[PDB]
RNA sequence: GUGGGAGAGGGUGGUGGAAUUCCCGGAGUAGCGGUGAAAUGCGCAGAUACCGGGAGGAACGCCGAUGGCGAAGGCAGCCACCUGGUCCACCCGUGACGCUGAGGCGCGAAAGCGUGGGGAGCAAACCGGAUUAGAUACCCGGGUAGUCCACGCCCUAAACGAUGCGCGCUAGGUCUCUGGGUCUCCUGGGGGCCGAAGCUAACGCGUUAAGCGCGCCGCCUGGGGAGUACGGCCGCAAGGC
């Protein structure tokens, strides 16, 4: 149970049209991650959060999803 | 907006000597075209507030400046109102 | 005699009652059940123990039609909302996946004043 | 004159006449909104996450510019117009902020 | 002044997805809904549950905090444009240009008024179902104003930190947001928590004073009568000072 910049490169933190990146910053459903499991700072998180929201606006991240076994 | 080459144009207009930047002339130049552009702002967009405070602050500034001036130097007075269309 | 033998079983849960509908892998429904159907009628009607007997119902009447394989999606919540899919995996049709679907607004509309 | 990112997704059916089209009347676009262009990226077929306008999959195309920001916004409803361009976004070029570095 | 930043501060346009509701369609029976339990209610003119499409209004989940911004009211989807405040560094410019501020003028949550729109959900009034010694109130089912937008009024409040603004001074520890640094730390600006000296009737406050001081404004003088009467001013009214 580490985090995420953990496990990651050098990225751009502002890039939106760039998924492979931020899809490891969202749920089993659409969420974003809370800091707690990303690991960022209040400025990283903050910026993360607008640029995910971006690239949902261009349909290349979910807004939400269904959760399986349960 | 306001570009610093467009505004620095405006320090060189009002400067007293070279380098003159914080001049009482210099300010009160500098105030008055963020006063004007705000109003040409504030005349559409009549509802924004907050930056109308902005104005009533900014006028404020320009005035006590000007008071200053005046009370200091009479004839530099003169000069800027005339060159600014003011008072 | 639709002939379908694979499809989806919804289930749906409420502090009320407890529906379930089963369905073709397009998603129109083959039969359904519910606390209603199965005897009961008051709040008797949103127990675990008639959860199970809809979620029952409603897959022998799959059972007719063929059915085998099945899909499960759960919505909602409640007291025996689980019941339902414990039922299903007791009945004999073979349950391939249970996702989680309860829709939630992104905080659109008032609720009544029961919920603030 | 600021350097914005414009967004263009478009309907993945095209063909090459269409889709040239399409491209056409971009350039058109830009060209008579006084936005200069810096340059180009087609990424093209993309897997959308959610369905957009009944389909699947997005075409995209991502354009760097610099332009007349009074202009913008007309370029976008400009932009928009057309059936086939399925999504459009326009952003300012911010530069780009790092992370675990 | 130059350079660097954080931000639900504001105003205008555009735009996105979840959900609710309603319309159309397919499939499909006998219920659904709802409560402590029921009943009103809806459903064979085919409901509920499920799939596809459509229309419309309103509000933005996760991120989100013990967080940020604003003078206060207040302010959370994304994008662009217009714009306000503010912090830091460099020590560059002016040279006391400062503080407070009766009056004035502007802003001012919600409800409320006027004219015109819009109306999905909620919903004062109201029509009902039920509980009870009786609802007429709590619980359930409908529902109109209203809530939403434009313009113009209204000026209220637990408009609260129940703490007026500004400056200097007076141990530290700790958590935190945002800068700069030679970056375990230090230095500046916010937000919190313990606590030195001190203060306090106590509760408590304590570099975000309720401590030690100076300036200026507002306000108090037992409890009711009473935010009443009378008068004045404002307001279409409600009503306000
Ligand atoms: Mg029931
Ligand atoms: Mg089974
Ligand atoms: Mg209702
Ligand atoms: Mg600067
Ligand atoms: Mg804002
Ligand atoms: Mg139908
Ligand atoms: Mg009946
Ligand atoms: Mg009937
Ligand atoms: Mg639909
Ligand atoms: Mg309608
Ligand atoms: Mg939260
Ligand atoms: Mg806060
Ligand atoms: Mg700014
Ligand atoms: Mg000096
Ligand atoms: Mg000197
Ligand atoms: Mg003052
Ligand atoms: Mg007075
Ligand atoms: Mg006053
Ligand atoms: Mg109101
Ligand atoms: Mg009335
Ligand atoms: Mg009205
Ligand atoms: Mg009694
Ligand atoms: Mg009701
Ligand atoms: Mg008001
Ligand atoms: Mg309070
Ligand atoms: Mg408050
Ligand atoms: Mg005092
Ligand atoms: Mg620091
Ligand atoms: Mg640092
Ligand atoms: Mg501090
Ligand atoms: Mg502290
Ligand atoms: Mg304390
Ligand atoms: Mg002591
Ligand atoms: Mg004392
Ligand atoms: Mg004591
Ligand atoms: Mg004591
Ligand atoms: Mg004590
Ligand atoms: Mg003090
Ligand atoms: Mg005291
Ligand atoms: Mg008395
Ligand atoms: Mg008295
Ligand atoms: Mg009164
Ligand atoms: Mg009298
Ligand atoms: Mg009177
Ligand atoms: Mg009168
Ligand atoms: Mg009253």
């Amino acid at each position: 149970k580490a985090k995420v910049k953990a496990t990651l490169g050098e990225f751009d933190l502002r890039d939106y049209r760039n998924v492979e990146v931020l899809k490891r910053f969202l749920s089993e459903t659409g969420k974003i991650l809370p800091r707690r499991r990303t690991g960022l700072s209040a400025k990283e998180q903050r910026i993360l959060a607008k640029t995910i929201k971006r690239a949902r606006i261009l349909g290349l991240l979910p807004f939400t999803e269904k959760l399986v076994r349960k | 907006p306001i570009t610093k080459e467009e505004k620095q144009k405006v320090i060189q207009e009002f400067a007293r000597f070279p380098g003159d930047t914080g001049s009482t002339e210099v300010q009160v130049a500098l105030l008055t075209l963020r006063i004007n552009r705000l109003s040409e702002h504030l005349k559409v967009h009549k509802k924004d507030h907050h930056s109308h405070r902005g104005l009533l602050m900014m006028v404020g500034q320009r005035r006590r400046l000007l008071r200053y001036l005046q009370r200091e130097d009479p004839e530099r007075y003169r000069a800027l109102i005339e060159k600014l269309g003011i008072r | 005699k639709r002939q379908v033998a694979s499809g989806r079983a919804y289930i749906h849960a409420s502090y009320n009652n407890t529906i379930v509908t089963i369905t073709d892998p397009d998603g129109n429904p083959i039969t359904w059940s519910s606390g209603g159907v199965i005897g009961y009628k008051g709040s008797r009607k949103g127990t675990p123990y008639a959860a199970q007997l809809a979620a029952l119902d409603a897959a022998k009447k799959a059972m007719a039609y063929g059915m085998q394989s099945v899909d499960v999606i759960v919505r909602g919540t409640g007291a025996g909302r689980e019941q339902a899919i414990r039922a299903l995996q007791a009945s004999g049709l073979q349950v391939k996946s249970i996702v989680d679907d309860t829709p939630v607004p992104h905080n659109g509309c008032r609720p009544k004043k029961k919920f603030r | 004159m600021r350097r914005y990112e414009v967004n263009i997704v478009l309907n993945p059916n095209l063909d090459q006449s269409q889709l040239a089209l399409e491209k056409e009347i971009i350039q058109r676009a830009l060209e008579n909104y006084g936005a200069r262009v810096e340059k180009v990226e087609e990424l093209g077929l993309r897997r959308l996450a959610y369905p957009i306008a009944k389909d699947p999959q997005g075409y995209f195309l991502w354009y760097q510019v610099e332009m007349p920001e009074d202009r913008v916004n007309d370029l976008a409803r400009e932009l928009r117009i057309r059936d086939n361009v399925r999504r459009v976004m326009v952003v300012k070029s911010q530069e780009p902020f790092l992370a675990n570095a």
